[PDB]
RNA sequence: AGCCAGGAUGUUGGCUUAGAAGCAGCCAUCAUUUAAAGAAAGCGUAAUAGCUCACUGGUCGAGUCGGCCUGCGCGGAAGAU
């Protein structure tokens, strides 16, 4: 515990200062502030008094050790193994606390070729072993082999209970420094992938399609009719208030065939747009999400020279790299939703 | 005042008052309850 | 123009005044100038204690 | 007796001081002090328990000086230590939390039979256990 | 407090001049936090605020537009005897400033946040200089 | 029907959330002093506080309050020489 000692001693000192700030009377006059620090209280208090707890006892641990005459042994041992219990559980009880829906996860290759597409398959074996191990169900919807070894693309669906929640902190940039298979020679070469993992949401439509918000005008077509085309009002346009678009239908010479063919085709035009928008705002969240392989940008590297995995965002460095290839990777997400919580709770100003 | 062709009571301050062969409500407690049918 | 901010770290942010001039970076392509730190509204390296003067940072 | 003047009954267990948001903004908008509680307040506190919910009155002066008066803690929380029981009813028909000893209610009665009202101490045994079934716990014979 | 920002960012000359002439004679004081990078305008009441922008438009030409920020009172802090001041310079490193003279200044958020950032770090907090 | 008076007791309840205290919503809806008083029909508070109503004593002093079968009338009811 490095730097989330830092937070977690920042979190007191805040959770302090708004206990005071909540007994003066000239803050409390107004209700939203009053009803901002009453929210803001409680998770505070609780984190706070399990620190407070944590840190009286590492205090006890530092001092009665440096004397001698009594085997200190065993009470030193006792309230060690204590402290690291009651830290267990302080972890766990302000890392879980909504959001826990299914997700899709695509991988696809970066720098490298042949090479990112074999890590891009392995990446994926991973994924879907840690998936398996976990009652989940991982099933395949795009996929596009990468000639040599894995994929080019795979796009599958994560479904079950809690997934969003711990997968979410894979969207980025993996990178690999290892003999690549296609290596005549014995040289290291150094690629990278790209992970993109998204939440699944609905696909909520209506039949937008209201009479109450339509504006309707009946009047003359224009053309070659005779005596009946001038004394008849067979043109009929429709404007749709919310949107603003405006249809207008003069085709056959019965007003009714018209009014039901501009509305099918205004319908037709707000479901188009609607769609469209849908696709873009998707399509920029998954390009800000996914990055752009060049083996610069990266959230993880493994080395299989050293067997070392290590992340940049918490800067955890681990060498148990064949673990993790195995789908064993537990013990590197849980790291970082720590570090994940601890923010929330400070970005409350 | 709003003038509807049923006028019912509204609460317990609401009476049924007939003015010039106009059925009409008034109530002391709440100027919303006051109707006229028509 | 295209300028280069040497040094570890800087303060820079865009509407921000500085001072520029000559000195090409060889593998940046399109990089003709250099940012000359010190200047109006660029500070100094931290925790910089040698070649202080090309990073305009204070003797302590 | 005086009508209601600026006193309302509101109080978390004594044990601590604990000038925490229960206890603090309830009179802190009204004024006084509120660390001062620690000294006035625990004198009574530290005799009878630890962690034990006690009523008190607030009533307080236009001098900004108060005076306080407790009362015997209430009965929903006083059938959590006497029960075993710390969480509560919700489905007080169709599931229950636990089980209370006919035998065990009444010789605590007496402790609130202070305040609370009946014609002898066997009539405040219904009001006493008249709310245990809405907790949720079920009477032992 | 009202920090400063002019529209033009190329012609901020005038603004970073006619704010150093103007407080060699007791007008306004300038802050200016450790952090970000702006021009936080001290004052001790409103009239005198109303007195330094409208000099300060009309004298200098400089067109420019003052937010508001959420600041109780400042405080020159000076206590370089002891070294926890080194560590106090670090653990509140947030709200911290530099005046037009350099010294440093507690740029406060409340009376209460102010009322315990001296009940601990035992060092002198007092609001005057010069 | 008007008019005097009461309209109480450990629910600051776990249930739920920052507070929900008769009155946001979820289950239950007993007991005590009683002539009567809902573990609440309505208004009102961020939550309290505060004001009424069901029910009950007093005055008053003789009728009073709702349905059914039916006759005739009222409103609902705005157009162009
Ligand atoms: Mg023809
Ligand atoms: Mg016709
Ligand atoms: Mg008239
Ligand atoms: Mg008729
Ligand atoms: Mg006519
Ligand atoms: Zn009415």
């Amino acid at each position: 515990k490095p730097s989330i000692v830092a937070k977690l001693e920042a979190l007191h000192e805040r959770h302090e200062e708004v206990q005071a700030l909540l007994g003066d009377a000239q803050t409390i006059a107004d209700q939203e502030r009053f009803r901002a620090l009453s929210r803001e209280y409680a998770q505070l208090s609780d984190v706070s008094r399990c620190f407070t707890d944590w840190q009286q006892v590492q205090e006890d641990i530092e001092t009665a050790q440096m004397m001698l005459d009594d085997p200190e042994m065993r009470e030193m041992a006792q309230d060690e193994l204590r402290e690291a219990k009651e830290k267990s559980e302080q972890l766990e009880q302000q890392l879980q606390v909504d959001d826990e829906r299914n997700a899709f996860l695509e991988v696809r290759a970066g720098t490298g070729g042949d090479e990112a597409a074999l890590f891009a398959g392995d990446l994926f074996r991973m994924y879907s072993r840690y998936a398996e191990a976990r009652r989940w169900r991982v099933e395949i919807m795009s996929a596009s082999e990468g000639e040599h070894g894995g994929y080019k693309e795979i796009i599958a669906k994560i479904s079950g209970d809690g997934v969003y929640g711990r997968l979410k902190f894979e969207s980025g940039g993996h990178r690999v420094q290892r003999v690549p298979a296609t290596e005549s020679q014995g040289r290291i070469h150094t690629s990278a992938c790209t992970v993109a993992v998204m939440p699944e949401l609905p696909d909520a439509e209506l039949p937008d399609i209201n009479p109450a918000d339509l504006r309707i005008d009946t009047f003359r077509s224009s053309g070659a009719g005779g005596q009946h085309v001038n004394t008849t009002d067979s043109a009929i346009r429709i404007t749709h208030l919310p949107t603003g678009i405006v249809v207008e239908c003069q085709d056959e010479r019965s007003q009714h065939k018209n009014k039901a063919k501009a509305l099918s085709v205004l319908g037709a035009r707000i479901h188009a747009a609607e769609m469209a928008k849908r696709q873009q705002a998707e399509a920029s969240t998954r390009r800000n999400l996914l990055g752009s392989g060049d083996r610069s940008d990266r959230n993880r590297t493994y080395n299989f020279p050293q067997g070392r995995v290590t992340d940049h965002r918490i800067n955890l460095t681990l060498y148990r790299l064949d673990e993790v290839m195995e789908g064993k990777l537990d013990m590197l997400i849980e790291p970082i939703i720590q570090e994940h919580q601890a923010d929330q709770l400070a970005a409350l100003s | 005042m709003k003038v509807r062709a049923s006028v019912k009571k509204l609460c317990r301050n609401c009476k049924i008052v007939k003015r010039d062969g106009v059925i009409r409500v008034i109530c002391s407690a709440e100027p919303k309850h006051k109707q006229r049918q028509g | 123009v295209t300028s280069y901010i040497g040094g570890e770290g800087h303060n820079l942010q865009e509407h921000s005044v500085i001072l520029i001039r000559g000195g090409r970076v060889k593998d940046l392509p399109g990089v003709r100038y250099h940012t000359v730190r010190g200047a109006l509204d660029c500070s100094g390296v931290k925790d910089r204690k040698q070649a202080r003067s090309k990073y305009g940072v204070k003797r302590p | 007796a005086k009508k209601v003047q600026a006193y309302v009954k509101l109080q978390v267990a004594a044990g601590m001081a604990n000038p925490s948001p229960p206890v603090g903004p309830a009179l802190g908008q009204q004024g006084v002090n509120i660390m001062e509680f620690c000294k006035a307040f625990n004198a009574k506190t530290d005799s009878i328990e630890k962690g034990l919910p006690i009523p008190v009155v607030i009533t307080v002066y236009a001098d900004r000086s108060f005076t306080f008066v407790t009362k015997t803690p209430p009965a929903a929380v006083l059938l959590k230590k006497a029960a075993g029981i710390k969480s509560g009813s919700g489905k007080p028909n169709k599931d229950k939390v636990g089980k209370i000893s006919r035998a065990q209610l009444q010789e605590i009665a007496q402790t609130k039979a202070a305040d609370m009202t009946g014609a002898d101490i066997e009539a405040m045994t219904r009001s006493i256990e008249g709310t245990a079934r809405s907790m949720g716990l079920v009477v032992e014979d | 407090f009202r920090r400063i920002r002019l529209k033009d960012p190329l012609k901020q000359k005038q603004l970073l001049k006619g704010l150093v002439q103007l407080s060699e004679e007791g007008a306004v004081q300038v802050f200016r936090p450790i952090s970000n990078n702006d021009l936080i305008v001290g004052a001790v009441g409103v009239l005198q605020f109303d007195v330094v922008v409208a000099r300060l438009k009309s004298e200098y030409n400089v067109e420019a537009v003052y937010e508001s920020v959420n600041v109780a009172t400042a405080r020159w802090v000076e206590c370089a005897d002891a070294k926890k001041f080194e560590e106090f310079k670090r653990k509140n490193e947030s709200q911290l400033a530099l005046d037009g003279g350099d010294n440093l200044a507690y740029i406060a958020t409340s009376m209460v946040n102010l009322r315990l950032a001296q009940e601990r770090y035992p060092d002198v907090q007092f609001h005057q200089t010069r």
